[PDB]
């Protein structure tokens, strides 16, 4: 249904629609752990008022776009946050949360117009350019090539995915087609013991070999999981509605 | 780029899902324009953010083209190529004369090539009806109106269920499925063309229900047979009437063969079935598709 079309596009934006890897360097103010923990928080938020996983997804991009170009003080880095998570809702949701409960949830750091305010520049740093390729939309077409449809697979690629959100070393570095790469093969191979399959490699272009670079940074991630300063994902991941995932056991080996 | 400063207004035209739409003329390079203007509460509405994120992605010749947005903080200007007519317009004014054939193909194959674009960039136009698509004095008609439009993903998940104009809403969202995708545009566009050829909407009717009977009387009710799952859909009901589906020939009697297989392939019931955008530019009802003028203005 478009299918191969749309991949291809996608492939072409998400090129388009990168941060800049090397950004955190370059501010003067914000780290690393700070962006983690707004991230961690988003995931929050995300749960409260049951947003989809795309809308979590996209708001990062945001994040990562404008502060690849603007420099924020740690103080304001919640505000830049809370007005991409309000921009990803009305982009992506049905029914998108009011400002109020975006003001509320700040637990009344910034004002409405301070939000509001925000939002028009997030709008003007990014011109607009808001349909952003994420990892989630590359994983639910990598999900059409299972034999046959597992939904522990699904939702444990789906939670790895998330976990890369959190950590901008290592995985500003990697595209979201290849982060999704990845956390498929990891979850398919955690799950049933199967390999990155080789209708992807016809989709994709990519091989065991090529998403190995990130394989291995997301299978640590994964093996630190429950020792990371930030654990909303994983608490997330509990669910039912994810099916429990982050319970699994991670591989201790990927035999590559 | 712009500013207001080198718009000159010259009159409305109308106000569609949101804002409002002016006919204005730049100063210096003297390009006429549409300039769509937005108030700006809840910010910077879904609607203009979709639009205008979505509309930056598609240029295309079918598709009316967003060349700036002016921001101010109470105003939000999304300047537009400037198109002549509505279809409806258009379709009205032609009473007495008829659309020739030549027109109606063209404007056809044109507004598939318009859709195939949208939807092999993940978009859903969600709103086709002949006041969104927007014609010139050289023959081209286009996509407007990206208001309600949205950004797909693949397979879909469950969007909006309030979406298209009654008239044009496609059986799958009228008994509630839980996923629609691009075969709902579709469907829209095949509503379209009968209409071109009638002059009149092809299911008017007043209410859902009536809108689903409509339907139902001229392509039949649909059970198990031709649309697998029917039955188990949210809104269907046993007690729904069924009607026999009636020859195609009497539902636009004008419609030569060609003509009426795309048509009857653009209304297949099943989603799955129905004819994509793309595949549809291949049909033989456009073997000698041409790009003719309006035979009016
Ligand atoms: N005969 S007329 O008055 O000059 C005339 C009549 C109808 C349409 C136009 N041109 C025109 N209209 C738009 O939106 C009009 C809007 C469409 C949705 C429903 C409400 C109205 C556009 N958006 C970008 N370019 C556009 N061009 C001109
Ligand atoms: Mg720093």
């Amino acid at each position: 249904d478009y299918h191969e079309d749309i991949h291809t596009y996608l492939r072409e934006m998400e090129v388009k629609c990168k941060p800049k890897v090397g950004y955190m360097k370059k501010q003067p103010d914000i780290t690393n752990s700070m962006r983690a923990i707004l991230v961690d928080w988003l995931v929050e938020v995300g749960e409260e008022y049951k947003l989809q996983n795309e809308t979590l997804h996209l708001a990062v991009n945001y994040i990562d776009r404008f502060l690849s170009s603007m420099s924020v003080l740690r103080g304001k880095l919640q505000l830049v946050g809370t007005a991409a998570m309000l921009l990803a809702s009305k982009f992506e949701e049905i029914y998108p949360p009011e400002v109020a409960e975006f003001v509320y949830i700040t637990d009344d750091t910034y004002t409405k117009k301070q939000v509001l305010r925000m939002e028009h520049l997030v709008l003007k740093v990014l011109t607009f350019d808001l349909a952003a390729p994420t990892v989630n939309q590359f994983l639910t077409q990598y999900f059409l090539h299972q034999q046959p449809a597992n939904c522990k697979v699904e939702s444990l690629a789906m939670f790895l995915g998330e976990l890369s959100l959190i950590d901008a070393d290592p995985y500003l570095k990697y595209l979201p087609s290849v982060i999704a790469g990845a956390a498929f093969h990891l979850a398919l191979y955690t799950v049933t013991g199967q390999s990155w399959p080789e209708s992807l490699i016809r989709k994709t272009g990519y091989t065991l070999e090529s998403l190995k670079p990130c394989l291995m940074d997301l299978h640590q991630t994964y093996l630190k999981a429950p020792q990371h300063a930030q654990q909303s994902i994983r608490e997330k991941y509990k669910n039912s509605k994810y099916h429990g995932v982050s319970l699994l056991n991670p591989p201790e080996t990927l035999n590559l | 780029p712009g500013s207001m400063e080198n718009f000159q207004k010259v009159e409305k035209i109308g106000e569609g899902t949101y804002g409002v739409v002016y006919k204005a003329r730049n100063k210096l390079t003297g390009e006429v324009v549409a300039l769509k203007k937005i108030r700006l509460t809840e910010g910077v509405p879904s609607t203009a953010i979709r639009e205008i994120s979505l509309l930056k992605e598609l240029n295309h010749p079918n598709i009316v083209k967003l060349l700036d947005v002016i921001h101010t903080e109470n105003k939000l200007y999304l300047v537009f190529e400037f198109l002549h007519q509505d279809l409806k317009k258009f379709m009205d004014a032609s009473a007495l004369t008829g659309i020739p054939l030549p027109l109606i193909k063209s404007y056809l194959f044109q507004l598939l090539q318009g859709l195939a674009f949208c939807h092999s960039h993940r978009v859903l136009h969600r709103d086709l009806k002949p006041q969104n698509l927007l014609i010139n004095t050289e023959g081209a008609i286009k996509l407007a109106d990206f208001g309600l439009a949205r950004a797909f993903g693949v397979p879909v998940r469950t969007y909006t269920h309030e979406v298209v104009t009654l008239w044009y809403r496609a059986p799958e969202i009228l008994l509630g499925c839980k996923y629609y995708s691009t075969a709902v545009d579709i469907w829209s566009l095949g509503c379209i063309f009968a209409e071109m050829v009638t002059r009149r909407a092809l299911f008017p009717g007043d209410s859902e229900i009536d809108q689903l009977f409509r339907i139902f009387r001229t392509l039949g009710t649909p059970d198990e047979v031709v649309w697998p799952g029917v039955t188990s859909m949210p809104d269907y009901k046993p007690s729904f009437p069924k009607w026999a589906r009636q020859d195609f020939s009497k539902v636009v009697p004008p419609l030569d063969e060609d003509g009426r297989s795309l048509l009857s392939q653009m209304l297949h019931y099943d989603p799955n079935k129905r004819i994509s955008a793309k595949a549809a530019l291949a049909h033989p009802f456009f073997q000698d598709v041409t790009k003719p003028v309006p035979h009016l203005r």
